[PDB]
């Protein structure tokens, strides 16, 4: 009370699950991690997501993303429990590594979680057209037409990509592609 | 070729006024007509303001100074200001002197002043007062806003202004954005080719909430917001310039009310305004995370303080 002298898409954005079946809305927080946070983990995430799904014959990806993620001097190293990341590179036994795989997403998704906080904060701030929200207004629940908007998007990319030395970019351009062709844009 | 520099900030942290400032000091400044034209916001700041200030009397329970008072009270609640013109912050010189005499006597209602001292429990510019107190030079039939009348009027900025000038063969454009949460969505389409960001800060607004949700303290929503800005980085290569402005409000602020109620991380002298203005500079420097940050103490309804902030502005960008 005591009058003034002048005086929802959260949903997507607050759930992994149903923001990975939403490109365009992925699009638009890849956006704001690649700017402002590290993409490592996200990243990860995503690729690791394309093995879970890929049939098992694979082996390329899966050797990428130890090299890109999880070995000593990774570009995007992501940081995960030790005794996991052992065990990861043991199945050079050429075994399958999807179970173990999987922990090393789970262990990573509390610092996915908090990003996803950060951004729905700055959505609060009304700061979302910042990282392309804007692109989302003529929007219908229609996966075709959707998926439509995710190019154009991702070409919005290179702009923040670009300013990223060729050791990291490269990488990135790559995990983004990788879980973006998959999800087939 | 071109200087673009943007002011941005939360809501009220003085970018219209700063860009009006430019226009004074590197421009063709304010003749008779143009203040003229501000007149219609100014009475409409006063009417309003006061409006907000017996409302706040009545809810808050603060008792009247005088009973006789509860008539002018009831003269104010009555104008409607939804009413075309009041709707956009304008009121006719014919309307505002039938109010002039209600107002003065409000005005001078220990109720109606206590209610201002704690503005902080709702939502009034100091503005405001500074009009009340001049009462006698806006009654005058053949008024026109002084300089210093025009720095303080108050209009929102929804939209974008954008306002050119030169220094020394120097093209300058600022650019000039709204600062309330639902005016930001706005803030993505004047990003190309910037040279420079003022960032804007109301250095007294630990004590408030914002007018958005009255629940989120004003400092807060400053430091969330700069942390987006200054971490971006597609910004890298962009001068962010820290402005504290309302140095003067702040100076006579922490002599009644003390930021340790509100920021327990702080730790001085309260009652001291260099104490007060290091833990907010500190505040912002600690969101970074990396580029250098440069900062200035402003006063933006200061002509002569804004011309020399400026002069090292201008400098620092241009030697960037
Ligand atoms: N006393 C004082 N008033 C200020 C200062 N800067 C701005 N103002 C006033 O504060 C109010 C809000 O300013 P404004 O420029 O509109 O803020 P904006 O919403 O960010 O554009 C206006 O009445 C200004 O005249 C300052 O340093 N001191
Ligand atoms: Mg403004």
């Amino acid at each position: 009370l005591i009058i003034g002298p002048e005086e929802e898409s959260d949903i997507i954005f607050q759930d992994l699950e149903k923001l990975k079946s939403h490109p365009a809305y992925l699009v638009v927080f890849l956006r704001y991690i690649l700017s402002q946070a590290d993409p490592g983990p996200l990243l990860f995430y995503l690729c690791s997501e394309v093995y879970q799904q890929t049939n098992p014959k694979s082996r390329s990806l899966g050797k990428d993303i130890w090299n890109i993620f999880l070995e000593k001097n990774a570009p995007l190293r992501v940081k995960i429990p030790e005794m996991l990341q052992a065990e990861i590179d043991l199945r050079r036994n050429n075994e399958d590594p999807r179970n173990v795989l999987c922990e090393a997403q789970e262990a990573v998704m509390l610092e996915i979680q908090e990003q996803i906080n950060d951004y729905r904060s700055k959505r609060t701030l009304g700061l979302g057209s910042l990282y392309g929200e804007n692109d989302l207004l003529g929007l219908d629940g229609d996966p075709l037409r959707e998926r439509q908007m995710a190019e154009k998007q991702l070409a919005a990319l290179g702009d923040i990509l670009s300013k990223y030395e060729e050791d990291r970019s490269a990488p990135m351009d790559f995990a983004v592609n990788t879980f973006m062709s998959h999800a087939g844009i | 070729r071109l200087v673009k520099i943007l002011l941005l900030g939360a809501g009220e942290s003085g970018k219209s006024t700063f860009l009006k400032q430019m226009r004074i000091i590197h421009g063709q400044d304010f003749d008779q007509r143009a203040r003229e034209e501000f007149r219609p916001t100014i009475y409409s700041n006063v009417i309003k303001g006061m409006r907000v200030l017996v409302d706040a009397r009545e809810k808050l329970h603060i008792p009247w100074g005088d009973n006789k008072n509860q008539l002018h009270g009831d003269k104010l609640m009555a104008f409607d200001t939804r009413a075309p013109m009041a709707a956009q912050g304008m009121v006719e010189t014919r309307v505002f002197l039938q109010y002039l005499p209600a107002i003065r006597a409000l005005w001078e209602d220990s109720g109606i002043q206590n209610a201002y001292d704690r503005r902080r429990e709702f939502q009034l510019g100091e503005s405001v007062k500074y009009f009340l107190d001049n009462l006698d030079k806006l009654g005058v039939p053949d008024y026109i806003p002084s300089q210093q009348d025009i720095l303080l009027a108050r209009r929102p900025t929804k939209g974008i202004h954008e306002y050119d000038f030169e220094i020394k063969n120097v093209p300058f454009k600022m650019v000039d954005v709204g600062g309330l949460r639902s005016e930001r969505k706005r803030w993505f389409e004047c990003f190309d080719s910037v040279t420079s960001i003022l960032f804007l800060v109301s250095s007294s607004e630990f004590d408030q909430v914002l007018m958005e949700d009255r629940q989120t303290n004003r400092l807060t929503e400053s430091l969330n917001i700069f942390e987006t800005i200054v971490n971006n980085r597609v910004f890298s290569n962009v001068s962010i310039i820290l402005f504290l402005n309302k140095t003067d409000l702040l100076e006579e602020k922490v002599q009644v009310v003390s930021i340790k109620d509100y920021f327990l991380e702080f730790e001085g002298d309260p009652h001291c305004l260099r104490d007060v203005q290091k833990f907010l500079v500190e505040c912002f420097r600690g969101k970074r995370r990396d580029r250098p940050l440069y900062h200035h103490f402003t006063t933006a309804i200061n002509t002569e303080n804004i011309r020399l902030v400026f002069r090292d502005v201008k400098d620092t960008i241009l030697h960037d």
